[PDB]
RNA sequence: UGGCCGUUUUCGUUGU
């Protein structure tokens, strides 16, 4: 899989737009790591925002 | 010879904490692992809780044996044992 | 895998050149011994079986089991099927096999009265019911644990034997 | 269940047959001789064959399996490889008995300095404890100053006056009187002399010296073959990864080799005598060190470093020798430790268990018919998920990792495998804390999962732990079989230990707050 | 798992648990031993499904049991001074 | 042959006391009337006064409880301290057949002494402790229990019991078989390891703590040392 | 090689300050010459498995012995929580 | 206590140790005869003749 | 010399298997597993005495394994050869090497030095056999050979045969 | 493409 290790942010949940780093990507429930806080948290692939060359990328890349 | 026979057992006829306990382990143990089940389970899915139950009905197919100190041992059912 | 019914028999100091097997020297090893003990303890000496008795033996019982299996209703052969397996079934078939080409008595009349007739050493008069002879020159010539005794009585067991002796 | 399948039935140990080794044993035992003081061939990989380093021994590392067994690490339990020395030597731990030994028998014929005819001593041969019959039989033939060659009719002896043996420390000497006085000539009761003065003692006098002619021979307690552990037992530091130091036995034991290869090469050249006596202490003084450093009156032997050695009597005495070091007590697996404070809204038999250890710990789990459904669900809840298991273990004992197991929902369940389910509430685990005094300070609670990182207990319960908050510690365990758990529950749930058999009384109470409000 | 508690374990009169808590949870361990010296020495090859206790030209009477691994550490240390522990599976008298 | 646990200090009330108290408070007399049992407390109060084989009964276990007080209170305690831990508390088996059958009035007892007495003399030779019927063992028997008896008959006797508690006949019976069963599951089970939890419970209190006493004194008496300060 | 990542590492082996740390992250990648290709053995210098924040700065300087010789301040701030102790 | 010295004297008096007591196993790491351990149990075939005769092992 | 023995036999039954007729069950997985092999301490395994009513008694259950064990003790028939037995043998093969004399269940070996000087082989005859002075080894006849070789490989003993001592051969 | 390796020994300071 080449979609980890990777800065991505939150569109949709609780923590609506926390910058986070993909930890561990098993499958179909992405655990992805935050900065504000010091903890990791599993979520949806389909909640996540995703850096591209340009611009928020959603899962698309 | 190490046995003694039914007619002359000398000991308590009560069953002691422990073999409480290594009587139910040792079910709990075999319930758990496929072993034949000699009374009812409705709600109790737990393998512990079917042994006590079953103990309390005085269902289980156990001899306890009992070393003596000089090395000899007797034979006591689990039926038989008067459980307090 | 298998056990057998000797305890303890640790290392000792002193070793025994009296335990490689010898049927000539007496040398039976430690495990027959002259004294051996049975599964309750029981004064149980060794017991050693004639071609015949033995074959005798086996078939009652291997007969008993067809019984049992058929459970309410005898050749060598259909008899070696009873016994499960490829390896087992091959074997009992060539035991029966040998056991019918050497034993030298065959119906129960027979088997019965040389049996009553040779019944000291268990070993040895079990080996000289096995072993056959014409006279006591060959049984002198054959068996070298019989040569001083100070009482043979083995001629007219010789012709007790062969007048036994089915005729074929 | 962890070994792999083996053929050879199991059973349990009922008895331990103590006893020396006799050198043929050793020499019978022994995979390989030890020649070569050079561990490492040429700094070429592969250490020289036949040296301290010989892979016939035993597999040190992962990648080489045992040349001997055929298996690896997991498996080999290491062998042995015996060493000769020219020259038979001393045990240092037996220093006393042999001289004792000694005095109680003669010196040239070697037997018993009496007989059965003096009462006193057929008496003593009465003693069933080898001990103390031995004992005995010093205290009778301490005083028998001179050796009879006739009875008190031949007896077979020598007639010669029996030396008075003193001990000098790491050697003793023999005062002979010779036959108003002599000049009495003492010399070095020499190992070899002894040797074979005990070579030829009767099983009579050795069974009745307390002895035994199966396993416990006299002579066997000098010193002649050295038998080498494998490096199981000398597993090299390496100190920063790639630097690897040598254990300090191994250097012993290298020592002990160079001093036993010079003590060879001496009689082949010039010897004057004065050298091979300096020599014969040096490696008595090498195999004395190798297996006691502390012994008293002379100083101890160091490394390079200067700090003394670590011979086998200090790697079994003292607080953490292998007895009270890793046998009676051991460091252990499904723990946790943690701060402990109030709560008063908890149960008496239960305690607050943070979620992350609740996340860490697992304990195995059967497949039934019962939990078919529940066990699936904590199979999906991942193992980073709170209920979730950790692992998933099959009928041969394989484990599947949950961690690199993309394929979760691809797993089905089979009765007999095993689910390392998260711990979840109200199971029972044990709880202590140090010192545990008495047995008031172990018992068996209930799980209950909740946030932040701290155990709690009931207000009531302190008193039996003589703990407070002031920032106490406990530690934890978790049963990791049923029968296990079965235990736990009948035998050490709090309610049951509510009155104390010291006392015979009620150990906990109501304290503090709940008292001085009730109050 | 110290000393102590060890010893409250012991007064609770749990065996079981005390075993395994030494067993499976520490160094648990198999070995192999020859019924006739009664020593581990038996050279066995478990694939191989060979056995053999070079001492006693030993093939059949070997056992296996499952000790401490720091148990068996402690019977070498011992064996290599000069004290050999045998081990026996049947009692004597 | 009884765990440490249960146990409980109680009183044995036949050690205490004067000769008058004695007599006042266990004798009985059923000849003489101004001091037998109040007729208003049995249905049978004319079927007693100036019997005799109810007499003997009653004499026979009065002897009995005279010779267990002159043998407790001249062997076993010499000062005269007569509360002890013993098995199987009383006082709260009586007063739980009391409430448990509403005991309280003057209803008058339909319960035989006949029986009363046989149901004790019964009972004190049903506290197993050791089972088998050689003569050593029943000796041991005898001698086990013999406190724990004197504690029982000391409280149920025949005028304690008619007065004090006014049981009926199935508070009785309710009283002997919670008696018997109370103290069979009293006993130390085998198998415990009972050396390890006497030193525990020694060792531990002294943690907490001219002649020289304290935990030095401790120490010279578990190493016996031959000269002590 | 570890079983932890090493993405925050600079292209030359040193993390960045301002970027934050997990447990179980390498932070210096060192690398050792293997005595005899892939003749290279990891040397890192993981941060400590408990331990969480973000680097703050990173030092690079000369030793006595004139090789390379980093420090790496890694903070954090710690709030009060259940379990804390205090005194008067 | 003098764990060294006891060792060497159990060497030399060729001494047998029976793992009567409870340490023994404990260091051996098997069930001592202590509390659940201080007896045995038999697995009985007799009252297994109760069962229904439908639960015949296969 | 066949032998009757005291035969006994450990056995291990998953408690999965925990129902009224578990001796029966013992009792035929010891027919099956017993029978038919050879040991060094007792010899080919063939027959066993009373499959039908051996005595396991009361079981044992393995602690912490849940494992139930049966110490099933009985008594049954096996052989073995010893040295210095004369018994006559059955041939079933020639070789060069020596002669395929399948005595019993097992292969008794013939040394090429332990063969009479007389006897001789003749590939041209059908059935290939020797024949000599009042002498014939053939398939399905009598001959008599002493054995003083006893080989045991724990799996299959090898017993060498001789013929080279006074009257060894065809009867 | 699974599989997968991080020192010891000292001394110190503290903690309950
Ligand atoms: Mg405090
Ligand atoms: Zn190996
Ligand atoms: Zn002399
Ligand atoms: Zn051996």
């Amino acid at each position: 899989d080449p979609t980890l290790n990777k800065t991505v942010k939150i569109r949709q949940g609780g923590y609506k737009g926390k910058i986070g780093i993909v930890k561990e990507a098993n499958g179909d429930r992405f655990r992805v790591e935050l900065h504000n806080p010091n903890k990791t948290i599993p979520i949806p692939c389909s909640f996540l925002l995703i850096e591209s060359t340009h611009g928020w990328v959603p899962y698309e890349d | 010879e190490l046995a003694i026979l039914k007619e002359e057992r000398t000991t308590t006829p009560y069953l002691t904490k422990y073999e409480r306990a290594r009587i139910l382990g040792t079910r709990a143990l075999q319930i758990s692992m496929n072993a034949p089940v000699l009374v009812d389970i409705e709600g109790e899915t737990d393998p512990l809780q079917i042994a006590m139950k079953e103990l309390s009905q005085r269902k289980i197919p156990l001899v306890i044996r009992r070393y003596l100190p000089d090395g000899s041992y007797e034979d006591w059912g689990c039926d038989e044992l008067i459980v307090d | 895998v298998s056990t057998s019914t000797v305890g303890a028999r640790r290392r000792r100091a002193k070793q025994q050149v009296d335990d490689e097997e010898n049927a000539t020297l007496l040398r039976l090893g430690p495990e027959f011994a002259l004294k051996q003990y049975d599964h309750d303890g029981n004064e149980h000496d060794l017991i050693a079986l004639s071609l015949s008795e033995s074959r005798l033996l086996i078939r009652e019982a291997l007969k008993a089991r067809s019984r049992a299996r058929n459970g309410g209703v005898i050749d060598d052969d259909e008899l070696a099927k009873v016994t499960s397996g490829a390896v087992a079934n091959g074997v009992v078939k060539k035991t029966l096999d040998y056991l019918n080409t050497f034993a030298r008595f065959k119906d129960e009349e027979t088997c019965t009265a040389v049996d009553q007739l040779l019944h000291l050493h268990p070993f040895e008069i079990a080996q000289l019911s096995s072993l056959g002879c014409e006279d006591v020159d060959e049984a002198i010539t054959l068996i070298p644990s019989l040569a001083a005794k100070k009482e043979v009585n083995l001629q007219r067991i010789l012709d007790e034997l062969n007048r036994l002796e089915d005729p074929y | 269940s962890q070994f792999p399948y083996s053929s050879a039935p199991l059973r349990s140990v009922k008895e331990v047959q103590f006893g020396l080794l006799s050198p043929e044993e050793i020499r019978a035992i022994s995979v390989v001789k030890i020649e070569y003081p050079e561990i490492m061939d040429e700094s070429r990989q592969r250490p020289r064959e036949g040296g301290l380093n010989d892979p016939k021994l035993g597999s040190i590392d992962r990648n080489f399996k045992c040349q001997t067994c055929g298996e690896g690490m997991a498996e080999c339990p290491g062998h042995f490889g015996h060493m000769e020395l020219a020259k038979p030597v001393f045990h240092i731990g037996f220093i006393p008995k042999i001289k004792k030994v000694c005095e109680c028998i003669c010196m040239n014929c070697g037997k018993l300095l009496l007989d059965e005819t003096n009462p006193t001593m057929a008496q003593a041969i009465r003693i069933r404890d080898p001990k103390k019959r031995f004992n005995a039989v010093w205290q009778l033939c301490k005083t028998k100053m001179v050796c009879e060659a006739d009875a008190p009719v031949s007896r077979g002896g020598c007639g010669n006056t029996q030396p008075v043996v003193r001990k000098d420390g790491m050697k003793l000497w023999g005062t002979w009187k010779k036959s108003r006085d002599a000049q009495p000539e003492r010399k070095l009761l020499t190992p070899g002399e002894i040797l074979n003065v005990f070579k030829h003692i009767s099983p009579e006098d050795c069974f009745r010296l307390g002895f035994n002619e199966d396993y416990a021979r006299p002579e066997w307690m000098i010193i002649t073959v050295l038998p080498v552990p494998p490096p199981q037992v000398r597993p090299s530091i390496a100190m920063d990864e790639t630097t690897q130091g040598q254990d300090d036995l191994t250097h012993k034991l290298s020592d002990i080799l160079k001093a036993n290869i010079n003590v060879q090469k001496l009689e082949m050249d010039g010897s004057p005598q004065h050298i091979i006596n300096e020599v014969e202490q040096l490696l008595q003084f090498h195999v004395a060190t190798y297996m006691d450093n502390d012994i008293a009156g002379q100083p101890q032997a160091l490394q390079k470093s200067g700090r003394p050695v670590k011979a086998i009597r200090a790697r079994l005495k003292g607080k953490e020798g292998r007895l009270r070091g890793n046998l009676m007590g051991k460091r252990v697996d499904f723990s946790a430790r943690t701060v402990i404070s109030g709560d008063p809204n908890l149960e008496l038999d239960q305690v607050g268990v943070p979620i992350s250890i609740a996340k860490t710990l697992s304990y195995p789990e059967t497949v039934t018919q019962y939990n078919i459904h529940r066990l699936t669900e904590y199979v999906r809840n991942g193992p980073n998920e709170h209920p979730g298991a950790k692992y998933v273990i099959r009928d041969n004992g394989d484990r599947i990792d949950l961690r690199y197991h993309k394929r979760a929902g691809d797993i089905v369940l089979q009765y007999g495998w095993k689910v390392e389910r998260h711990l979840m509430d109200d199971d029972p685990v044990l709880f202590n804390r140090q010192p545990s005094l008495h047995k008031m300070s172990m018992m068996a609670h209930r799980v209950k999962v909740m946030p932040y990182s701290t155990f709690r207990l009931n207000l009531s319960v302190t008193s039996p732990y003589n703990a407070d908050f002031d920032g106490d510690e406990m530690n934890l365990h978790v049963p990791q079989s049923e029968e296990t758990r079965a235990e736990l529950s009948q035998l050490c749930a709090v309610p049951l230990q509510i009155v104390s058999p010291q006392s015979n009384k009620p150990v906990m109470g109501i304290v503090q707050d709940t008292l001085c409000g009730v109050r | 798992f110290g000393e102590m508690e060890r010893d409250c374990m012991i007064a609770h009169g749990a065996a079981g648990f005390l075993k395994e808590r030494l067993m499976e949870a520490s160094d648990a361990f198999r070995v192999h031993v020859c019924g006739i010296c009664g020593l581990m020495s038996v050279i066995a090859n478990l694939k191989k499904n060979q056995f053999e206790c070079r001492s006693c030209k030993n093939k059949t009477n070997i056992y296996q049991l499952h000790i401490p691994y720091a148990a068996k550490l402690l019977f070498q240390e011992l064996m290599a001074m000069n004290i050999a522990p045998r081990l026996y599976t049947e009692r004597s008298g | 042959g009884l765990d440490g646990t249960q146990v409980e200090r109680q009183t044995i009330d036949t050690i205490p006391g004067s000769d008058k108290a004695f007599h006042k408070r266990y004798y009985v007399d059923l000849m003489d009337e101004k001091n037998s049992i109040k007729p208003d407390v049995i249905e049978y109060a004319a079927d007693i006064l100036g019997d005799v084989e109810l007499q003997k009964e009653l004499n026979s276990e009065y002897e009995q409880l005279v010779s267990d007080r002159k043998f407790l209170r001249e062997i076993v305690f010499v000062n005269g301290d007569h509360n002890w831990p013993l098995p199987v508390n009383l006082r709260r088996i009586i007063q739980n057949a009391q409430q448990i059958f509403h005991l309280d009035r003057a209803k008058a007892s339909d319960l035989t002494i006949p029986e009363i007495i046989h149901g004790v003399r019964d009972l004190c030779k049903k506290l197993f402790v050791l089972r088998g019927e050689n003569e050593l063992i029943k000796e041991a028997q005898q001698n086990a229990t013999s406190l724990f008896q004197c504690l029982v008959r000391a409280r149920l006797a025949t005028r304690r019991i008619l007065e004090e508690f006014r049981l009926n006949r199935d508070a009785f019976e309710w009283v002997l078989g919670t008696i018997e069963a109370q103290f069979q599951r009293s006993l130390v089970h085998p198998g415990e390891m009972v050396g390890v939890i006497a030193a525990q419970s020694i060792g531990e209190p002294a943690t907490q703590m001219n002649v020289t006493l304290g935990v030095p004194r401790l120490k010279e008496i578990l190493n016996v040392a031959k000269n002590i300060k | 090689l570890k079983h932890g990542t090493y993405e925050k590492l600079d292209e030359d082996g040193l993390i960045a300050p301002g970027v934050r740390v997990s447990g179980d992250d390498i932070i210096i990648g060192k690398t050792t010459p293997i005595p005899p290709y892939h003749t290279k053995r990891d040397a890192s210098t993981p941060l400590r498995s408990t331990e969480n924040g973000i680097v703050d700065q990173v030092l690079l300087t000369t030793n006595q012995e004139g090789l390379k010789f980093v420090k790496v301040r890694m903070r954090t701030t710690k709030v009060p929580q259940i379990g804390d102790k205090f005194a008067s | 206590e003098e764990t060294v010295e006891i060792l060497f004297e159990a060497g030399a008096a060729a001494e047998l140790d029976d793992c009567r007591g409870v340490s023994e196993n404990v260091m051996l790491g098997q069930l001592a005869p202590m509390g659940t351990g201080a007896f045995d149990v038999m697995i009985d075939e007799k009252l297994l003749t109760s069962l229904p005769a439908d639960y015949a092992p296969t | 010399m066949f032998f009757l023995k005291d035969l006994s036999l450990i056995l291990t039954l998953h408690p999965s298997y925990f129902g009224p007729q578990m001796n029966q069950y013992l009792r035929e997985k010891l027919l099956t597993d017993v029978e038919g092999t050879c040991t060094g301490q007792f010899g080919y395994i063939v027959t066993v005495l009373d499959g039908m009513n051996i005595d396991v008694g009361k079981g044992r259950i393995i602690p912490g394994s849940g494992s139930a064990e049966f110490e099933v003790k009985y008594r049954a028939v096996v052989w073995k050869p010893f040295k210095g037995e004369v018994v006559d043998a059955i041939v079933s093969n020639v070789s060069p090497i020596g002669f395929f004399a399948d005595v019993g269940p097992l292969n008794v070996f013939v040394s090429t030095r332990l063969i009479p000087d007389n006897l001789v082989y003749n590939p041209s005859n059908s059935p290939p056999a020797y024949m000599s002075n009042d002498e014939l080894i053939t398939k399905g006849s009598k001959v008599r050979l002493k054995v003083v070789g006893t080989r045991t490989d724990v799996n299959e003993i090898y017993a060498i045969g001789s013929i080279k001592e006074d009257f060894l051969g065809a009867i």
